[PDB]
């Protein structure tokens, strides 16, 4: 059901409103191209991850749950970077130094906890791909800015002309550090709050 | 627990076959796709080799084909800057250099840091148009603000003049130190001159930009301190006398043919 | 001696974990609302931290290192894993320790304390330790170090953000969003180490 | 092949061992053995049970448990306990419902609290009477549009010890319902038929409680009197579902065996020499009845009282002849109506629009001391900030305010 | 029009409550008394402009060369037809009119952007406009080059009083300098407009470092004017005849400046006193150790004080109350580490040959841990009884 | 001996002379309601009814068996009520000498009564009332005891009178009053005094501590931060020096003493002085023919923490002992913010005012400037001499932080605490507001 796999995209996004996912956020957005493989890997192995650990859920000790997680979700991901490396090497090249940063992205992880272990396999998959969807929602929108305005391109291509090609346009060097990403995200989950005022925090 | 999950028997039990499933399949997959994973690392090797020497190619097969057709592999002594016979198709550098039986620099020579062991042989690849030789690539390499950083030269024969340099091994951060493998960069290098009228090195990566038309320097990457500074002392130490220098004394005087 | 005072002073502020190499930002946004709060998680993180490293360094050289065991043989295709399952064995024995001795600090963090797992900074350490090579005591001081750092940004982070009591933030960026940029603000002041070298 | 099964027999042995210092970590950290938690001061009626779990379990249990419908935490804190040892700090959600002077006296949430450790409780008198629950329906009547009136006879006439303005707590059972089933005299069944709302119907899937106030006083024994509200849709969104026990207890009928649980409650009147004014409209005749016929006939109390109701019309009135009796034979109760818009049939005379302008006009506005008086309320949320409203614009204190919140 | 009434008239309202009489000072009196103090250092920045300037000019070109060289920038040739020369023997109105020239669009443009933000935002949420907006703009207009493009500092102000300020509340609701922010992004954003050899002379085609730079490179021997070919001395510096931001030249034209809003209670002697210990102590420890290649290592607390943007962030910008320390203990220690960290960021870093605004800026995020600690430990006194 | 160096003598014009003269005749008297917090009252009478001297006029709900007793023998002719009925003040119209009588002990016999005899007395005549609790400032629990009751026989504010002068004019009643509060407390009376004499009692119990220094250097509140340092667990009671006369008087003759001296002073009374009056008499009446033309404010109280005496208030408050008068301040001058202050009162150095050592100032009402946001120029450190961080309370006062301004020090203070942290605010904030909705959610919540 479409609603149950587009809700995490505004509804409960796993940034902007849970805070899941900060760290590759502000790390691999400098680069349209990063952004969407993260994006992509992300949503996979959280998807599959989530199945799996629904699989068992019924057999798994309160107090070795965290390993089990993390074994699936290491496992994973060792194999999916050693398959891209096999198989699609320049796409393996981009990713290979956030490779490990996929294993402690807290999204994969806190959706285990939070519904693999309540729920259905089939459920569990879904949700899953819908908290991809909304990690990817703010990794490219912020990457687009970042991109366009530090470097004039988007993909990869040209876009705004630069001064030293004989241009017009002067990047703009604050756009490829972390403090520009901060700043991105915080504005980005003002308009989100600004739309839907639900999700607004009480107090003062 | 529920389903008597607690006891000490299931819980050995659920975890032993867990790591059992799982560490077959890492094994398997990080074991069965080694080979590919090397064969693709060589290819990329050529591929950019021949992208600095200056020849387009697309495809293995065509990579492969040029790469056999127009580079001729050799070795040299460093220290004499004489070619040396053997190989030069299969030998590992970094291999040799971990071997006990090279060099070991005191930090007085190492220019650049965390480089402690240099090989006694390296490997240079000698462009061919015709029979003859147009230039030569020298690879180069030398620590950054987080990893090694490896690339390579492509000197056109007088000893001086650049002509062309690629990256084809970092791992700085993508963004500030990342930009070394930008192509506007790289651009930068073309008709450097490399070395000064009393043969010293005179590369230069200047702070804030290097002035118009000045032969020596190569702009620095914008807050990319220690890594703009890694190029530099990578530089400084393969023109010397510890790195390519004798080689280029030996090539600038005619030698190359 | 001033080879490991080199280090521990380079660990805590010219490669702060927090501030520089921006990692383990989840917990570091979500939990800055109460400095004593922030201080507990801040020890937790110090403990875990200055545990895994040396036990990492032990574990990497003894069997995963080439030809660690025998001669042809290597096992570093398990870092990852192996890595991670000693920080979450270690995450799952504090569980039981914060619920039996500090139950506020066991209720304050809720959600964030099996997170602590992943928190992007203490795998981040482990893989520089190794990639830098560090011996046994160099691993301690280096988790110990990195540990301090953490703690200290939080707790400046928090006690920020109990100053802004008298604040008049908007609606919409009230919490999440003001964190955001006040944690922006934190990292171009912590830009002042940049280009320093020990 | 030799470098996988190193890699297999490592791993394993690894994560072997990091599973054994887990567990022998546990052993020492987490605690088996039982608990002994003690439900009262008396060495007595202790309960032993295994550690772990919330508070509240271990009390449903034993059988004898404070009152608690939701069974959550964190909402509407309608459970309330007191402990003396063990039990730990307070939890931060009970605080949004615990006073800080409550948390020093020790007064704690069941629902919150967990089971780690020996503890003693201090539970009042009031929760050990708990009662048998059978009881036979003798009519179920309608008595307004949208109220009917539900009488219970208790077996062997057993006088269940409930006080003035309690309530008790109803089960029932899974069940169907169409609204077809339910019978009410031709005077009401207009209001019906301009919805044709006899379409309505709801399927309970387990079986559910819910509370309810009785309309009878003390002296009443053997009987449980009471008064229920149909919860119907909103006339604006009729799409919405009907309410499920409200439409299932309308469906019983005479002679039928019905299930009530123990008294319950609070919002009982106190022992000063201060005026009262009852005020209450539409479901909450039942409080309003029991504490006037409490006071005028058990207690025999010579202060002054009076009765307000409120009605959207006259054939929303009802016990016309209970309070009219009451009023010609005492003369310390007056009891007075006001309907919102009469209807042509009414023919009404008297006070119109709602309640609380009423009263401020007639009663209060002349007042010489409206401060001095205590104001018993009980009825629809909106009616209830209106008359609050009023009240504390001429300056009556809180604790002079008693009302129940249930919003009819 | 309201604006120009409720700045030039006082309010003429009452005591309601509490203390039925109040005290003289407010708001606007403390800002514009703030406001007043930097006078003397704008009025010095300009004519030090326009003298490094022309000086470089008449050293670079000559005659028809000069000519148009002039013909070629507006600033040059309005200050021919207002009246002035660009000849070698121009006089202080000649090279105060020439720095006019370039200051005065940057403050125009500084302050209307910025006032646009304030406006808008104080609209939005329904409060009055306040002043501090008046030292924010001033300030950040004076520690810029003559040469900071008018875009660029439209930008840097929009940074500064929008993400520093505007979206915490407001004035005295803020924990970071705005001014100081606003440099920041521009320092980190355009780099190559706000530092090297071509920023610093207002000078076309005229490269040359400055006294911070040259220390780097060699002693105090290195401390050389190419423009005129003297030698740089303390005295120089003192008074504020080198190349530099606008306003930080003159270390005594600041002094003369701050002393007033010193004396009248605005800032805080505190503060000052903590950044002159911090700077001296680590001065001389480096000194003492010595070092053979960096020359940095040798430069006296007396040398720190008078080059770079030392003594204007010690007196105007690390004295904002809003920002610092509000315990008298606190401020202590925030000033020692603002000195502390200029002094470290000058010697030890190569990437930065100044760092007082990166100083205080890290400063800012540590105040409130000093202000915890000082309230802690009265809070356990408290607790005691006081004894 | 303790000195205080932090403070402020506010130097405000129109100085009482020190000598004691008759007042105006006083026709109307009033108990204001507003004035005792957390007061909720019951009347006890009704507009038309006869009362006497030291009958009950009604009794507090929150409070139980406090009643608060008419000064004067009259009739009662108005129960003014505001906002939401609040009472405002009950007015008893002079006429005859009719009063209630009580039991009469000698001097030698008062420091040796019961304690419960001694409450019951205080109690029945009223006097209770000049009794209050730090903390919250409220009338003591007639069934509560306290360790510490302190004596307040020093005054600092503007304009207030010299308490020497009157108390060596009933020195006989002063002792007694001092007796009976040694009976009455259970710990120590702490005799508070500038450092001349005064009549001295012979208990043990009973001592003389001498403070000097400006402005707060008289305030109960400074006296227990120094001397008996208040919490929820320890608390203390205040009472002033005419009040212990009036205690003497009534234990000695056995009749409500309602006698008072106050000080009619500021820049717009003619000939300021000592005037006598009676308990809650009409300011009104009071101050009638005694001020300059113009429009004035009348004040009961200090300018620093005083009530605006208007209408239904005026009507002298039950704790104050001084009236202040000044001019209302509604000019609007061009530029008067910029101008070099020749005439110009602050604690900043930032006008010329303060070159003129020694001069005395016109003050009136203005506030001088508008309300704006606190920017910390350190102007609290400079007049808060107790052992607290006033900005950061300040802040936490503002912020409505109930918590953390009692762990910072709130539960030891009063409105008059915050009086100079008022005057000196830039931002013109009011900080007296705030402390009493703190400390009301902070006792309402437990
Ligand atoms: C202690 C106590 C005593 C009470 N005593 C009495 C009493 O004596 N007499 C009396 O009349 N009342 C009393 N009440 C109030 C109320 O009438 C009872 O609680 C009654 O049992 C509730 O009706 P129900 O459980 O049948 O309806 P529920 O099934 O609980 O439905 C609640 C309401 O929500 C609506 N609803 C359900 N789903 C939706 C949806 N998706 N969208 C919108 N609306 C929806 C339903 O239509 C209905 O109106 C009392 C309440 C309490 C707490
Ligand atoms: C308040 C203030 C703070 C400054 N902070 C810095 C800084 O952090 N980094 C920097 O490179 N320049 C900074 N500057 C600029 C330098 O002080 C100075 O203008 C410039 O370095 C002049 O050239 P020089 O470095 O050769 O002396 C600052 C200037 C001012 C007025
Ligand atoms: C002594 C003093 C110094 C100030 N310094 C600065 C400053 O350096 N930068 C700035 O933007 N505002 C400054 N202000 C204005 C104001 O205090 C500041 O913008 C606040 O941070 C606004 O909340 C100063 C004000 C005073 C009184
Ligand atoms: S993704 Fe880094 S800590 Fe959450
Ligand atoms: S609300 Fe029922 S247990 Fe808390
Ligand atoms: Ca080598």
């Amino acid at each position: 059901l479409k609603k149950s796999v587009l809700a995490p995209v505004l509804d409960n996004n796993p940034i902007a409103l849970q805070v899941l996912g900060v760290c590759s956020a502000l790390a691999v957005t400098t680069k349209l191209e990063t952004a969407f493989v993260m994006t992509l890997a992300v949503m996979f192995v959280t998807a599959l991850s989530n199945f799996f650990v629904s699989l068992i859920r019924n057999h798994i000790p309160n107090s070795v749950r965290i390993i089990v997680q993390m074994a699936i979700i290491a496992s994973l991901v060792i194999v999916v970077d050693q398959i891209l490396k096999a198989y699609l090497y320049d796409i393996s090249k981009q990713l290979s130094v956030f490779v490990g940063l996929i294993i402690t992205n807290c999204i994969v992880m806190g959706r285990a906890e939070a519904f693999a272990m309540k729920s259905e396999p089939i459920p569990s998959f879904i949700d899953g791909i819908g908290n991809g969807l909304g990690y990817g929602f703010v990794l490219m929108t912020v990457g687009f800015f970042r991109e366009l305005l530090g470097s004039g391109k988007l993909f990869g291509l040209e876009v705004l002309p630069l001064i030293s090609n004989g241009g017009w346009y002067q990047p703009n060097g604050l756009m490829l550090l972390a403090p520009s990403a901060f700043f991105l995200i915080g504005f980005m989950i003002w308009a989100i709050r600004t739309f839907k005022p639900e999700q607004v925090e009480a107090k003062e | 627990m529920a389903s008597n999950n607690d006891s000490i028997k299931k819980t050995l039990f659920v975890v032993i076959a867990l790591s059992l499933v799982c560490s077959i399949i890492v094994s398997a997959a990080a074991v069965g796709l080694r080979d590919k994973q090397k064969e693709n690392a060589a290819l990329d090797k050529q591929s950019k080799i021949l992208q600095v020497a200056g020849i387009e190619a697309k495809g293995s097969k065509q990579i492969v084909e040029l790469f056999n057709k127009s580079i001729e592999p050799r070795l040299v002594d460093f220290n004499t800057g004489d070619f040396v016979e053997g190989d030069a198709a299969n030998y590992d550098q970094r291999k040799a250099a971990k071997e006990a039986s090279e060099s070991i620099k005191l930090t007085a020579e190492q220019d650049k840091a965390k480089i402690q062991r240099r090989a006694n042989v390296g490997v240079v690849y000698l462009v061919k148009d015709g029979d003859k030789t147009s230039k030569v690539i020298l690879p180069v390499h030398g620590n950054g603000l987080w990893s090694m950083m490896y690339a390579f030269v492509a000197v056109e024969t007088d000893g001086n003049t650049v002509s062309g340099l690629t990256y084809y091994e970092q791992g700085e951060t993508p963004g500030l130190g990342g930009e070394v493998e930008n192509p506007a960069w790289r651009a930068q290098w073309v008709g450097k001159k490399l070395f000064d009228e009393n043969h010293k090195p005179a590369i230069k990566i200047v702070k804030g930009g290097a002035p118009q038309g000045s032969e020596h320097g190569v702009d620095g990457l914008s807050g990319a301190y220690l890594t703009s500074n890694g190029v530099q002392n990578t530089f400084d130490f393969w023109l010397g006398d510890m790195g390519f220098g004798p080689f280029l004394t030996k090539v600038r005087d005619g030698g190359l043919n | 001696m001033e080879h490991y005072i080199s280090l521990l002073v380079k660990s805590i502020f010219i490669e702060n974990m927090a501030l520089s190499f921006f990692l383990g930002m989840c917990t570091f946004l979500a939990v800055s609302k109460k400095v004593k709060t922030s201080f507990g998680l801040g020890i937790a993180v110090i403990v875990v931290l200055t545990i895994s490293v040396p036990v990492n360094n032990l574990v990497y050289n003894l069997v995963l290192k080439p030809d660690a065991l025998v001669e042809g043989v290597d096992l570093s295709f398990l870092n990852f894993i192996t890595f991670i399952g000693v920080i979450a064995a270690l995450v799952q024995i504090l569980e039981m320790i914060l619920d039996r001795f500090f139950p506020p600090l066991y209720n304050a963090l809720g959600i964030f304390l099996p997170l602590i797992t992943v928190n992007c900074a203490i795998f981040g350490g482990v893989s520089f330790m190794v990639q830098r090579d560090y011996s046994f005591a160099e691993s301690v001081v280096y988790g110990f170090g990195s540990g301090v750092g953490w703690m200290l940004a939080i707790v400046a982070l928090a006690g920020i953000r109990e100053k802004m009591k008298y604040s008049d933030v908007p609606p919409g960026l009230r919490g999440l969003g003001i964190t955001f940029i006040t944690a922006g603000l934190m990292a171009l002041g912590f830009m002042s180490f940049s280009g320093v070298q020990l | 092949m030799s470098t996988i099964i190193f890699g297999v027999v490592m791993f394993t042995l690894i994560i072997l061992a990091l599973v054994l210092v887990i567990l022998f970590a546990k052993s020492k950290l987490v605690p088996t053995g039982d608990i002994t938690i003690s439900i009262n001061g008396d060495p007595e009626k202790a309960i032993v049970t295994q550690p772990g779990g919330k508070l509240l379990t271990a009390l449903a249990g034993a059988g004898v448990f404070v009152s608690s419908a939701c069974g959550g935490g964190g909402s509407c804190g309608q459970c309330r306990v007191k402990i003396k040892s063990g039990g730990g700090d307070i939890l931060p959600t009970e605080l949004d419902h615990i006073s800080k002077g409550e948390a020093r006296e020790g007064e704690r949430l069941a629902c919150q609290v967990a089971v780690k450790a020996d503890m003693d409780l201090e539970l009042p008198e009031e929760i050990f009477g708990v009662k048998k629950w059978e009881c036979t329906v003798i009519s179920n009547d309608n008595k307004a549009t949208f109220i009917k009136e539900l009488k219970l006879a208790i077996p062997d006439g057993e006088s269940v010890p409930f006080r003035a303005g309690g309530y008790i707590q109803i089960e029932a059972p899974a069940h169907h319902v169409k609204y077809a089933d339910f019978d009410v005299p031709e005077k009401y069944r207009g209001d019906w038929d301009k919805f044709n709302l006899f379409r309505y119907e709801s399927k309970v899937d387990e079986p559910i409680i819910r509370a309810y106030s009785m309309a009878n006083y003390p002296e009443e024994f053997g009987i449980i009197m009471l008064n229920v509200r149909i919860a119907t849709p909103p006339p604006n969104n009729p799409n919405v579902p009907p309410g499920q026990m409200s439409s299932y207890i309308w469906s019983l009928k005479a002679g039928d065996k019905c299930t009530i649980s123990g008294p319950f409650g609070e919002f009982f009147a106190k022992d000063t020499d201060a005026e009262m004014v009852f005020i209450g409209g539409g479901a909450g005749m039942a409080p309003m009845r029991s504490h006037i016929f409490d006071q005028l006939k058990r207690l025999k109390s010579k202060r002054k009282m009076s009765y307000w109701y409120g009605a959207r019309s006259k054939r929303e009135m009802f016990y016309v002849e209970d309070f009219d009796g009451l009023a010609a034979e005492n003369d310390n109760f007056v009891w007075h109506c006001a309907l919102s818009d009469p209807q042509p049939e009414d023919n009404w005379t008297g006070y119109t629009g709602f309640i609380h302008n009423v009263l401020y006009e007639n009663y209060l506005k002349d007042h010489e001391a409206p401060e001095d008086c205590e104001y018993y309320m009980c009825g629809p949320p909106m009616m209830n900030a209106a008359v609050i409203n009023m009240l504390k614009n001429l300056g009556v204190e809180e604790e002079n305010i008693l009302l129940d919140d249930f919003g009819g | 029009y309201e604006a120009a009434a409720t700045l030039f008239y006082t309010p003429g309202l009452v005591t309601k409550r509490s203390s039925h009489v109040r005290d003289s000072v407010d708001l606007k009196r403390i800002m514009i008394m703030v406001w007043l103090a930097v006078f003397p250092a704008m009025f010095w920045g300009m004519y030090n402009a326009g003298g490094q300037a022309i000086a470089a000019l008449n050293h670079l070109y000559s005659g028809d060369q000069l000519a148009a060289i002039v013909a070629g920038n507006w600033h040059y040739w309005l200050t021919e037809m207002l009246g002035g020369t660009m000849s070698s023997d121009a006089g202080w109105g000649s090279k105060m009119l020439l720095g006019a020239t370039y200051f005065l669009p940057i403050y125009a443009t500084v302050f209307i952007v910025g006032g646009f933000w304030e406006v808008l935002f104080c609209m939005v949420r329904k409060h009055e406009v306040n002043e501090g907006f008046f030292v924010t703009s001033i300030l950040f207009a004076l520690i810029v080059p003559p040469t900071l493009p008018l875009w660029q500092a439209a930008l840097g102000i929009t940074f500064g009083v929008v993400v520093a300020k505007e979206v915490f509340g407001g004035t005295g609701r803020n924990f970071l300098n705005p001014a100081l922010a606003g440099r920041a992004f521009l320092f980190f954003a355009y780099p190559a407009q706000i530092s090297g050899d071509l920023v610093w002379t207002a000078a076309d085609g005229y490269s040359g470092a400055t006294a911070l730079s040259q220390w780097a490179q060699g002693g105090a021997g290195a401390l050389i004017n190419n423009a005129t070919g003297q030698t740089i001395t303390w005295m120089d510096a003192f008074i504020g005849n080198i190349p530099g931001s606008i306003g930080e030249v003159s270390t005594l034209a600041l002094m003369i400046g701050a002393a007033f809003i010193v004396y009248m209670g605005i800032a805080s002697w505190r503060i000052i006193g903590g950044v002159m210990i911090g700077m001296i102590l680590l001065s001389t420890l480096f000194n003492v150790i010595g070092s053979d290649t960096n020359a940095m290592f040798n430069m006296p607390w007396h040398w720190h004080l008078v080059l770079g943007g030392f003594a204007f962030g010690m007196f105007f910008m690390a004295t904002d109350p809003v920002s610092a320390s509000f315990t008298n203990s606190g401020k202590w220690a925030y000033g020692i580490l603002i000195g502390v960290m200029c002094v470290l960021i000058r010697v030890v870093n190569p990437a930065y040959p100044e760092g007082m605004m990166l100083a205080i800026l890290f400063a800012n995020l540590f105040a409130p841990l000093f202000d915890h600690v000082v309230v802690e430990r009265n809070i356990k006194r408290r607790l005691a009884r006081y004894g | 001996m303790i000195t205080i160096k932090k403070g402020l003598d506010l130097p405000i014009a129109g100085t009482p002379s020190q000598v004691i003269s008759d007042g105006k005749a006083i026709k109307k008297v009033a108990l204001l309601g507003e004035e005792y917090v957390g007061m909720r009252p019951t009347m006890h009478v009704r507009v038309g009814d006869e009362v006497k001297k030291a009958q009950i006029l009604f009794e507090d709900k929150k409070n139980p068996g406090v009643k608060f007793t008419s000064p004067v023998s009259g009739k009662v002719v108005e129960i003014n009520r505001g906002a939401k009925r609040v009472l405002q003040s009950v007015v008893i119209e002079v006429a005859g000498d009719d009063q209630v009588t009580f039991d009469k002990f000698e001097a030698n016999q008062l420091a040796s009564l019961n304690r419960d005899a001694i409450k019951t007395q205080l109690v029945e005549s009223g006097l209770w009332t000049a009794f209050r609790t730090r903390p919250f400032s409220k009338v003591p629990a007639i069934d509560s005891t306290s360790e510490a009751i302190f004596v307040t026989a020093m005054d600092t504010n503007p304009l207030a009178a010299e308490p020497t002068v009157v108390i060596n004019e009933q020195s006989e009643a002063f002792v007694a009053g001092l007796d009976v509060l040694s009976a009455l407390t259970t710990g120590k009376v702490y005799v508070c005094k500038k450092g001349t004499s005064l009549p001295r009692s012979q208990q043990p119990n009973v001592e003389e501590h001498v403070f000097d220094g400006p402005h707060p250097a008289g305030l109960a509140g400074t006296h227990m931060h120094f001397l008996y340092p208040v919490s929820a667990d320890h608390v203390a009671w205040s009472i002033n020096y005419q009040d212990v006369i009036a205690v003497g008087q009534l234990f000695l003759t056995g009749e409500l003493y309602t006698q008072r001296v106050v000080s009619l002073a500021g820049p717009v009374v003619n000939k300021p002085r000592l005037v006598r009056t009676v308990m809650g008499a009409s300011l009104e009446q009071l101050v009638d023919s005694e001020i300059m033309p113009g429009e004035v404010r009348i004040i009961s109280g200090s300018v620093l923490s005083g009530t605006k005496a208007t209408g239904p208030h005026a009507y002298l408050g039950r704790y104050h002992l001084q009236v202040s008068v000044l001019r209302e301040g509604r000019d609007k001058e061009l530029f008067g913010w910029a101008m070099p202050g020749k005439n110009k009162f602050s604690v900043t150095r930032s006008f010329l005012g303060h070159l003129f050592k020694g001069q005395v100032y016109n003050m009136t009402t203005t506030t001088n400037g508008s309300d704006r946001s606190m920017v910390p120029i350190g102007n609290y450190e400079k007049v808060m001499p107790l052992d607290m961080e006033p900005t950061l309370l300040l802040r936490d006062l503002c912020a409505g932080d109930s918590d953390s301004a009692v762990r910072l020090g709130a539960l030891e203070l009063d409105e008059e605490d915050l009086a100079l942290c008022t005057f000196v605010c830039p931002g013109k904030y009011e900080y007296g507001q705030l402390l009493r909705e703190c400390l009301d959610k902070i006792e309402k919540e437990g």
